[PDB]
């Protein structure tokens, strides 16, 4: 397994430089931490209008002003 | 039905393969630094 | 035959691109979203050969919107009839289509 | 006022390319432990300006074309390709602000392979029309990784907004995340303007030895306005340059000093190597530079998304 | 010795210089004394032809503040 | 006269084909293929498909037509084109002159006169264009249409190697 | 519309500069030539392996066609599934080049 | 007159920049190449002088026909010449070019390449030195700075 | 409808019959082919553009991808009689009628 591999660095590490690139790019976004983060970050961009809600009289979770304490809020944002 | 404009008409070889009915030379004269000097080059090359 | 691998398996794999009234990136809505969802919630389960009587109305709305003739035809109309005037001399433009006025906003 | 721009932009991409000429001597001069060209102006300054003058009242050939249309059609789509790529270069601000430059300057030096292609067609001789198909061979093939290595940079970038690749550069050089792109890609664009090691067009004649002094000039100086181009695209790809808004000049200065360095290098490059055989670049395109760039690419693609980094779409 | 080159490329960097001082004092100029206003996307550009109505002169860059409403 | 600047480049599209279509040579069937290419692809950026302009350039023209152009150099070293050509000039140029003369006309569909800048929408897209963003939906929403593409270049890798071996 | 009249401002001045060159110097009555290669007359030969390299170059512009909405596409929020449908692609290109690689059809010109 | 003035700067405008940029063709054919290599080295340069060598016949000025000129390359000769752009200049360079030098009497030498091409500048030697071959090239410079073609086109 | 609509089927229309009835070139049929994919890439564009329906923009670059490489495919066939008969003159293209 390492016979191999020291014959292949020795003669092609280009290619060698490239499976292991390769190989990393794969399987390394299912073990980072910070993958959750980039859906995060991707979602919390409003790119449309928040198009408020009709008060029917019993929503809680739904805030009536940007400066109310309920809502989602991006302060995992600010600090990371 | 071999009809007057149907007459030339051989049938098919029996394999189903025609026949299939040379390489380059080129002549480097005297018009050439790389070459050291005076040198005509008669190539023949496949490629 | 159409065999319709997609609902057998429950899986969406062309349904989307299909019409206009979907689910577009960023709730972006066509320009006939409309008309089109009008029309598709009519023709609804009835079948073609009643949809292509039963919503004759909101499918005609929906081409209209598609390709704006009728709308073309009454701006040519009106167009036509302001070159007339114009050349005999009846009508002047004022002053808020001659561009004289400093719009609104 | 907006002519006036054009035109301080195109005059001015003529003079650096004539005043090139004269670097290129010199400083290939010197590191050949020579000098170049002295006499004809002070310190060789009136050199570009008495060859041009001697290329413009030589005889042209008018040969027996196989098209005489498409031997007028080469120099004027050189030299309006090798123009029109400079008009999205923010430095700091460009002539034409558009959201897609990057791609636009790809598509634009995508079509240039049809000045080497014509001017192979329209020479009789079918061993310049041989020269001039491994030409179009080598350019279409480094422009694959061209396209790749800038596509994993604008994956750090956001857009295809050449200004906003100052933006993403505010803090550090892309050349630190992206040396591995920046190298190969600089050698790619060596290999895009058929620039040495990756010359094929003086030894085995090239696709341009049909043209004599009236056109030749022409593409010649095209080729340069793409040389500096390519290099002033890197210098804002890789080593982007501080922007005060309040002072663009500070940028201006600092790009151009880059680009300058950068075009240097090249000619610091063909005055250091042999050239390649051609199936030996072809070796370096197709088996080292397209697997590392195949790699590379995935490594920008996934990299983004594992650091939680993805650039903004503004 | 090699400070002969520098010429050449001091007459070349002044060549490269020109365009970028050029189309920055060109975009002062046409603009109010301002950068040329970058509208990639249709919100930057109906900002802006909302300026140029609102200015009241026909161009985008003549500014209007408080002073403008009551 | 600027307003009808589609419509201009579209008569140019129509003559650039029938530049082609006669059919003189390949070599000039090509030229007259890339200067349509141009002039179409100016049609589609004057719509605001800026990406999709970027694309004729770079993989109709820069990618697609320098093939052709290429095998046109190596494998292939009037009355009837000149006549087709003019041909369909007089018929091209006799249509603008109907279409003009009438705002309205009919060949197979009924067409207006008019420019196409009454067709148009009035709003505004925020911060992206549509066109961009539909196109990045290729690899959200577009999976099986990936799927099917990748698997068709790499079966035209495979069916190219195929076929150019004649063995 | 300004960008129109950069395009147009290069091409004539390209054409201005190419007219010039092509004729001050007819100016010039220098002399009649009658001049009456490394091939003499021979027909160019077919060069397969040109052909095949491009071909292979337009094929993978293809895959670059397919590959360029990428910075536009890491913006997406089903960053799973486009994640893995980049990753896909671009393994496909490297498909498609080990494919050419292993055939023996970059060869001559490697 | 005024016209003459303006005739006469053209002239020292156009002659100025023929001779402050000849290009020679990278060509040799015996012994004077190595010398004319020399003049080509970093002592001399000839590249300070705007003298630059060129593969091609197409652009090139100057045909240096340095060294022996036999009967079996002569038609060669004649077709590097004849594939020159005008305006097109010939130094000879060395003995055997001049006038045969050493293979004078030999049935395979052309006794003279001013048999085959004309000669502007003969450069004298076996092998002329490097030094000499940069003097008969500033000495093809000032015959080229003493042309009269635009005061003769006016004139005639 | 719209006018540029009616210019973009002419040119198809041309290029389709420029294929049909000429008996030249093979790589001439092969320019009135891709000249027919043109017309309809400039089509399909002008349409969803049109429209605002923005799923179908990813449509044009599939309907260019896949129809490029049906060219390539095509070269090589022409490639293929390249290397049989010397030319691609669609009447060397006869073995089959009997
Ligand atoms: C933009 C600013 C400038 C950029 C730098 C460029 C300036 C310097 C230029 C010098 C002169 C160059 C002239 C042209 C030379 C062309 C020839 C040449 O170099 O060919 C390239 C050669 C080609 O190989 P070769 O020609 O040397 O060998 C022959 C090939 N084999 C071996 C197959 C027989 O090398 C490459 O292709 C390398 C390209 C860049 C590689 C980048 C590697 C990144 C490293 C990643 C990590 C690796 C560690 C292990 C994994 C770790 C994981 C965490
Ligand atoms: C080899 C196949 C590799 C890709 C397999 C599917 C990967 C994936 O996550 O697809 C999700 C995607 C999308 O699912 P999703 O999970 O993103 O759904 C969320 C809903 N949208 C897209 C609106 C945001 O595709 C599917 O689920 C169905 C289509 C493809 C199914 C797999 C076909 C394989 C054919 C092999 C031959
Ligand atoms: C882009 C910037 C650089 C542009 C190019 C350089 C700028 C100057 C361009 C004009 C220079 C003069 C004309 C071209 C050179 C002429 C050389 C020559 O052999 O001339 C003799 C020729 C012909 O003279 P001739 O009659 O002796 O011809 C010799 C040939 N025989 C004897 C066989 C007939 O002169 C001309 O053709 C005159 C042309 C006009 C000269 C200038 C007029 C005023 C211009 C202001
Ligand atoms: C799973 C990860 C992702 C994988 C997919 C993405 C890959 C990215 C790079 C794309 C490359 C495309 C082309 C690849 C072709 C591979 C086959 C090959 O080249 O075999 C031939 C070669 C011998 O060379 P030869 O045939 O003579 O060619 C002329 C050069 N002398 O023989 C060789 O070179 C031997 C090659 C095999 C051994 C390579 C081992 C590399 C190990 C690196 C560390 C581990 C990486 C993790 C993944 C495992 C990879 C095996
Ligand atoms: C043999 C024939 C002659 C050969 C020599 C001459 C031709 C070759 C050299 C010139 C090439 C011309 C290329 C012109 C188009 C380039 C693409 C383009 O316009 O991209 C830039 C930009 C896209 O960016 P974006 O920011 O989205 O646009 C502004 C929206 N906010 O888009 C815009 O800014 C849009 C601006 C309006 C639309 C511009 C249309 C330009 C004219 C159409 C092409 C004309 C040339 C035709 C021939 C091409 C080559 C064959
Ligand atoms: C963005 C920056 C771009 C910069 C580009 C330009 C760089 C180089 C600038 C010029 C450098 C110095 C040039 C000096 C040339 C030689 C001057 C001279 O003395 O020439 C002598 C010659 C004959 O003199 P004569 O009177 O006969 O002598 C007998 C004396 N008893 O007399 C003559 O030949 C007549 C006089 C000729 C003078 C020519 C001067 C150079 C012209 C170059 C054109 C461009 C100038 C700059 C343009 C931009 C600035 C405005
Ligand atoms: C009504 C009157 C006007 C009529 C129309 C004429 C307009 C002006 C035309 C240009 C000037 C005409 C005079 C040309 C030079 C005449 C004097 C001369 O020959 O001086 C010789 C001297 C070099 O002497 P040399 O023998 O070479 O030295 C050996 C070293 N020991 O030479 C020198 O020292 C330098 C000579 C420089 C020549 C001028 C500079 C080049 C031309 C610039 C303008 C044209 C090109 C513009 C830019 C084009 C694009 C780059
Ligand atoms: C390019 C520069 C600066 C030098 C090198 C050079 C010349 C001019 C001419 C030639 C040349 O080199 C080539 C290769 O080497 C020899 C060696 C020769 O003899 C040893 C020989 O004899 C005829 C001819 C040649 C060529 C020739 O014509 O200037
Ligand atoms: C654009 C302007 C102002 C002039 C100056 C100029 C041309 C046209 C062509 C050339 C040129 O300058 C130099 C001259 O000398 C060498 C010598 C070379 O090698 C000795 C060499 O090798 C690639 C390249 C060259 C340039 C070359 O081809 O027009
Ligand atoms: S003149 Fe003399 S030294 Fe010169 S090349 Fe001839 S034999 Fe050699």
């Amino acid at each position: 397994v390492a016979a191999f591999l020291k014959n292949v660095w020795a003669k092609e590490p280009v290619l060698v430089a490239s499976f292991a690139i390769a190989g990393l790019a794969v399987i390394l976004p299912t073990l980072s931490p910070y993958t959750k983060y980039s859906l995060m970050i991707n979602r919390a961009t409003p790119y449309n209008y928040p198009v408020p809600l009709r008060d029917d009289g019993n929503m809680p979770d739904v805030p009536s002003h940007p400066q109310d304490p309920q809502g989602p809020s991006l302060e995992w944002l600010k600090r990371l | 039905y071999p009809t007057k404009e149907t007459a030339h008409w051989k049938p098919p070889p029996w394999n189903d393969v025609d026949p299939p009915k040379s390489n380059l030379t080129l002549n480097f004269g005297p018009q050439h630094p790389a070459a050291h000097g005076v040198l005509r080059l008669v190539m023949e090359l496949s490629g | 035959p159409f065999f319709d691998v997609q609902k057998k398996l429950g899986v969406d794999l062309d349904h989307w691109m299909t019409i206009q009234s979907a689910e577009q990136p960023h709730r972006i809505p066509a320009r006939c979203h409309a008309f089109e969802k009008e029309w598709i919630e009519c023709a609804h389960g009835i079948g073609s050969i009643r949809a292509e009587k039963e919503c004759k109305i909101e499918f005609e709305d929906f081409r209209e919107c598609l390709l704006r003739q009728k709308t073309m035809k009454r701006l040519n109309a009106i167009k036509r009839q302001r070159d007339k005037l114009i050349k005999e001399g009846k009508y002047t433009p004022p002053p808020h289509h001659s561009g004289q006025e400093d719009l609104r906003p | 006022m907006f002519m006036i721009n054009v035109l301080t932009l195109i005059i001015p991409i003529l003079l650096a390319v004539a005043f090139l000429t004269l670097v290129e001597r010199k400083v290939l001069g010197y590191m050949q432990f020579r000098k170049g060209p002295n006499v004809v102006g002070p310190y060789g300054l009136l050199q570009p300006i008495a060859d041009a003058i001697k290329l413009f009242i030589k005889e042209p050939l008018r040969p027996a074309t196989s098209s005489i249309s498409m031997f007028i059609l080469a120099p004027i789509l050189a030299l309006t390709l090798a123009l029109t790529m400079w008009i999205p270069l923010p430095m700091p601000y460009p002539l034409i602000n558009m959201n897609l430059g990057v791609l636009f300057m790809l598509a634009m030096s995508s079509l240039a392979v049809y000045s080497i292609l014509w001017s192979g067609w329209a020479s009789n001789s079918k061993y310049a029309l041989i020269g001039a198909l491994r030409a179009v061979a080598q350019t279409i093939s480094y422009e694959v990784t061209l396209a790749i290595i800038l596509l994993s940079v604008l994956l750090m970038n956001g857009s295809f907004t050449l200004s906003t690749l100052i933006i993403t550069q505010e803090q550090v050089w892309l050349i630190f995340p992206a040396w591995p792109l920046a190298m190969m890609w600089f050698i790619s664009t060596l290999a895009e303007t058929n620039r040495a090691p990756f010359d094929l067009t003086e030894g085995e004649s090239g696709f341009n030895v049909e043209y004599a002094a009236g056109p030749f000039a022409l593409f010649f100086m095209a080729e340069y306005a793409n040389i500096i181009m390519m290099n002033i695209f890197t210098t804002t790809l890789f080593l982007g340059a501080f922007h005060n808004p309040y002072m663009p000049e500070l940028y201006t200065i600092n790009f151009t000093i880059k680009s300058l360095l950068l075009s240097i290098t090249f000619l610091w490059i063909r005055a250091s190597y042999p050239r390649f055989r051609y199936d030996q670049l072809m070796h370096l395109l197709w088996k080292n530079f397209l697997p590392l760039t195949l790699a590379l690419c995935m490594w920008h693609v996934s990299l983004p998304i594992l650091l939680s980094s993805i650039p903004p779409q503004t | 010795m090699w400070f002969e080159v520098l010429p050449g490329i001091a007459v070349m960097g002044v060549c490269l210089f020109i365009p970028g001082m050029a189309t920055a004092r060109i975009h002062r100029f046409s603009n109010g004394g301002r950068e040329k206003r970058v509208a990639h996307y249709s919100y930057q550009w109906y900002l802006m032809e909302r300026d140029r109505r609102v200015s009241g002169v026909n161009r985008y860059y003549v500014s209007k503040g408080l002073e403008n409403i009551d | 006269m600027m307003t009808y600047i589609v419509f201009i480049l579209s008569i140019i599209f129509v003559m650039g084909f029938v530049g082609f279509s006669s059919k003189p040579s390949p070599i000039y069937g090509g030229l007259g293929l890339i200067v349509s290419g141009g002039v179409g692809c100016g049609i589609v950026l004057n719509f605001g498909g800026s990406f999709l302009g970027l694309m004729v350039f770079l993989i109709y023209l820069g990618g697609m037509m320098v093939v052709f152009g290429y095998t046109t150099a190596m494998a292939t070293e009037n009355k009837v084109v000149l006549g087709t050509f003019i041909t369909g000039l007089l018929m091209e140029f006799l249509m603008v002159y109907y279409v003009l003369k009438d705002k309205e006309v009919e060949i197979v569909f009924k067409f207006n006169g008019m420019g196409d800048w009454v067709i148009y929408d009035t709003g505004d897209s925020g911060f992206f264009s549509e066109e961009a963003m539909g196109i990045a939906a290729l690899y959200s929403y577009g999976t099986w249409l990936v799927i099917v593409t990748g698997w068709s270049l790499l079966i035209g890798v495979v069916v190219i190697m195929e076929i150019t071996r004649g063995n | 519309m300004n960008l129109m009249i950069t395009l147009l401002t290069n091409f004539t001045l390209a054409t201005l500069l190419v007219t010039i060159a092509f004729w001050l110097p007819q100016l010039n009555v220098y002399s009649e030539k009658t001049s009456p290669d490394p091939m003499g007359s021979a027909r160019l030969p077919f060069s397969m392996k040109f052909f095949l390299v491009a071909i292979t170059f337009l094929l993978f512009d293809l895959e670059i066609a397919l590959l360029l909405p990428l910075p536009w596409a890491s913006q997406t929020t089903n960053l799973n599934t486009m994640l893995t449908m980049a990753l896909l692609l671009i393994f496909l290109l490297a498909v498609s080049l080990a494919y050419e690689w292993t055939q023996k059809g970059l060869e001559w010109t490697e | 007159s005024r016209g003459e003035y303006v005739v006469a700067k053209l002239d020292d405008l156009i002659n100025w920049a023929r001779r402050s940029s000849l290009w020679p063709m990278t060509f040799g054919l015996a012994c004077c190449a190595v010398e004319m290599m020399h003049m080509a080295a970093p002592r001399y340069d000839m590249d300070r002088f705007g003298v630059v060598f060129r593969a091609s016949p197409r652009q090139s000025d100057v045909m240096i026909v340095a060294g022996t000129l036999t009967n079996k390359m002569a038609p060669a000769l004649r077709k590097v010449y004849d594939q020159m752009p005008e305006p097109r200049y010939v130094v000879s360079m060395g003995s055997c070019a001049n006038g045969g030098g050493y293979y004078h009497y030999s049935y395979s030498v052309v006794r003279g390449c001013d048999r085959i091409v004309p000669v502007d500048i003969y450069v004298p030697g076996c092998p002329p030195t490097a030094e000499a071959l940069l003097y008969g090239i500033l000495q093809l410079q000032k015959k080229i700075k003493r042309e009269k073609r635009l005061r003769i086109w006016y004139r005639r | 409808m719209s006018l540029v609509y009616m210019n973009i089927m002419m040119a198809f229309t041309v290029s389709l019959t420029g294929l049909l009835m000429y008996r030249s070139h093979l790589m001439s049929s092969l320019l009135c082919l891709e000249g027919m994919m043109l017309s309809l890439f400039i089509l399909a564009t002008l349409m969803i553009l049109n429209s605002h329906f923005t799923l179908a923009s990813m449509m044009p670059i599939i309907l260019l991808v896949f129809a490029a490489c049906e060219a390539a495919l095509g070269l090589s066939l022409l490639v293929m009689v390249s290397n049989t008969y010397g030319t691609d003159y669609v009447q060397n293209l006869n073995l089959l009628q009997c």
